[PDB]
């Protein structure tokens, strides 16, 4: 063929600190929006940055609110939300798929910035968060699947309130996959970084 | 002496017309209109075939006619007008086609037994046309012309494929305005000319990729060709008698589930299909 | 509506409906406070119906039922 | 002497092409005045239905003179 | 007078161009039917050349399909 | 353009390096339209004019910039 | 003198539009153009409306010199 142009294999891509695989489903083709945020003692005061529109900041506020009651999981003080100023780059800032479905993904980014220890690549995410915390099952659950392993992800994270639409998916798909589900907010961050806090 | 003089009056302008002009515009007039018979048409038809041999007879040397109604003249013969192959109405026939072609996400193809058994069934013409379009919604690559096309082969029926990646205007849906020459139909007429029936079946892709900021909307227009009773009512600007579009079926490809039209999100079945595994698509290659 | 929504997919009505099980259609299948979402629920009932009594057939005249939502 | 022959020529062919178009186009400008009159219009009604009448008697195979007239 | 004179001058033009008019579409002329032969044998480009043969034979500077045929 | 004629002579065919990015129609491509005065040969046919054979090697020079007067 | 000089030029053209040319859309400018000379307007009006009646008279297929002169 030629030089590869891309890695041999999506099933090490060198797990950093804050990459947050985003499985969005793009138009043409199905993308891992792999959005950064860092973390820094700041102000407070949420950056919205990298082309933020109306509901994803406030899916990051839903993110610090849950983060805010579940400090302790990503090594979180009790203050640390007024002296914290985060900010984010979104290719595609304008949603594509026009819903938060990299919610949990955008809550990934947030967290993996605020533990300053990796989330792990390679096993890519799609959701979206709620003000208590929770994983609300997603439309087009498939879709978000095959994203990922479209792009070789082996571990896909779905709600678990979903496990309904699990039996109707086909048995010739998730032998390839694990799809580990989950209801809040708290396991699927807990999981999708080794070293939580 | 009425027929004698009716005789001598079309052999005269059908001898001094090839006598003056090329041929009858490169022997394409006489070819036309004998191609005009040969195909079945509608009455409607032979009087459009004959004004568009009028508006070419007033000038196959001269005005932009003697090419634009020529082509035009092209177009009402090159769609065969009256022509339907002996489709089969079957089901477990497409259950082993789709079986032959590979492996497939499968999810889809219950939806289209699904569908089919409804086409089986008897209220109407031949069943009662009230249904989704079943939308194919994802990416590009995946098999939306190869479950189409086998879809295609297992009801055996003309297959073709018409991307519509950012129509601007009505006028690619129809016709431009033709009575200059470089006004041409739409691709989806470029198509049905292709096609050597009235009645095939399609693919419709990148639909969601379409943008329309002028006087003529497309995405009316593509309104005016997507819903049942009016394809067969349906005209270009190119054309001026409706082609009978209206027995098809229909899959559509997609590729957002939200910028394609609300307008044209009624009437729709959404056939996520995502990216295939691994192993689906080493075999898939591996044996096709 | 399942008069109007089996009379217009092809179908004569051949095959019935109870009622217990639309109750649970209008409660699990259709969260919205309208009533359209419940004719395309009940299209996908002409549709497995169909495919269900079309694609070998355990019973001839059959009627569907609550134990089987999940199963239509 | 070629001018004037091709002149002469494109003349004939225009004026029987005129005759051509005359007699293949017919008993559709009639249907527009058969539905003008089965339809109880007002005078000020009817006398817009002869105007769009005399905005037809135009070329109108593909022109469009009297064809927009004609759908009108 | 202005429309006519000029019709008239560029009838001149064209005169002048076919009996001292030695460059023109007159000076291919002689390569056409020099070359009709050297056109292949498969069908499609012998059609074309003996189609070619006589919708050309007209004059190559004021006549409109004899200047197309001519170039092709 | 050594590049190419080094092509053509390295394949024994005919390099002809022709003029196609900055034609204002199809007209030096696909030759402009038939029937009626105002062509021109296409430079791609000049250039198989221009090679003798049924396989030659032809350039289409810089098709970056393309622009075209025809509806298409 | 001069006024009716050039009015008189005018209805005379517009009758020329009146006949034949689109029967000047059954007279349509003439009506715009008899109620300028019939309600009594300010001068600057009526420069404007004679120099807008000037720029009447063309094609009308669209256009700014004939459409929005006549919504004008
Ligand atoms: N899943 C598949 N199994 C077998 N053959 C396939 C499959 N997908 C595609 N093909 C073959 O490849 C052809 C086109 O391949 P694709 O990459 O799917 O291109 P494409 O599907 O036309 O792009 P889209 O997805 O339709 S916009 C089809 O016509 C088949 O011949």
């Amino acid at each position: 063929l030629g030089i590869p142009r891309y890695r041999p294999d999506k099933a090490e891509t060198e797990p950093q600190v804050g990459t947050a695989q985003g499985l969005a489903w793009t138009p043409v083709g199905g993308t891992l929006l792999t959005i950064e945020v860092a973390a820094v003692p700041g102000s407070g005061k949420l950056s919205l940055t990298g082309q933020l529109g109306e509901v994803m900041k406030e899916s990051a506020q839903a993110a610090l609110t849950y983060l805010r009651a579940h400090t302790q999981d990503y090594g979180l003080p009790e203050d640390f939300y007024n002296k914290v100023d985060l900010h984010v780059h979104v290719p595609d800032g304008a949603t594509p798929k026009d819903g938060p479905s990299a919610g949990i993904t955008m809550a990934t980014a947030i967290a993996s910035a605020l533990s300053r220890r990796p989330a792990r690549m390679d096993i890519a995410m799609t959701g979206e968060v709620s003000l208590r915390g929770k994983v609300m099952p997603i439309g087009g659950v498939k879709e978000k699947l095959l994203a990922a392993h479209q792009a070789g992800i082996h571990k896909i994270v779905l709600p678990k309130d979903n496990e309904a639409q699990l039996e109707e998916l086909p048995k010739e798909v998730l032998e390839g996959l694990e799809i580990k589900l989950v209801e809040d907010v708290g396991e699927v961050l807990e999981y999708l970084l080794l070293p939580e806090p | 002496d009425t027929n004698q003089r009716e005789s001598y009056l079309r052999e005269q302008m059908k001898a001094i017309q090839k006598e003056l002009g090329g041929e009858d515009g490169l022997s394409d007039l006489e070819a036309l209109r004998k191609k005009i018979e040969e195909v079945g048409m509608p009455e409607a038809v032979k009087t459009k075939a004959l004004k568009e041999l009028d508006r070419l007879e007033r000038m196959q040397q001269g005005s932009p006619e003697a090419t634009v109604a020529r082509t035009y003249l092209d177009w009402l013969t090159e769609v065969p007008w009256s022509k339907a192959d002996p489709e089969v109405l079957d089901i477990n026939h497409t259950r082993q086609v789709l079986d032959e072609d590979h492996y497939g996400l499968k999810d889809v193809k219950e939806r289209i037994l699904e569908y089919l058994a409804v086409r089986q069934l008897t209220q109407g013409l031949d069943v009662r046309n009230k249904a989704p379009i079943l939308v194919l919604v994802g990416p590009p690559g995946v098999g939306k012309t190869s479950l189409g096309r086998s879809i295609a082969r297992s009801m055996n029926r003309k297959f073709h494929r018409i991307s519509l990646g950012g129509v601007r205007d009505e006028a690619e849906i129809r016709g431009h305005r033709r009575t200059y020459i470089g006004a041409m139909p739409g691709k989806l007429i470029h198509a049905m000319k292709q096609v050597g029936v009235i009645n095939p079946v399609i693919l419709l892709d990148e639909i969601d990729k379409m943008s329309s900021d002028w006087r003529g909307d497309p995405a009316s227009a593509m309104l005016e060709v997507l819903d049942p009773e009016q394809n067969n009512t349906f005209t270009d600007h190119y054309l001026d008698v409706p082609y009978d579009l209206s027995k098809v079926f229909f899959i559509t490809t997609a590729n957002t589930l939200q910028t394609i039209p609300r307008p044209l999100l009624d009437r729709m079945e959404v056939i996520e299909i995502p990216g295939y595994t691994n192993m689906e698509k080493q075999a898939i290659a591996r044996q096709y | 509506l399942w008069p109007k929504q089996v009379r217009e997919s092809g179908m004569e009505g051949r095959i019935e409906v109870t009622d217990a099980a639309i109750l649970r259609v209008i409660s699990e299948y259709t969260r919205e406070a309208g009533v359209r979402g419940l004719e395309r629920e009940l299209g996908k009932i002409a549709r497995k119906g169909a495919k269900f009594w079309l694609e070998g057939a355990w019973e001839g005249l059959r009627t569907i039922d609550a134990s089987d939502i999940p199963t239509y």
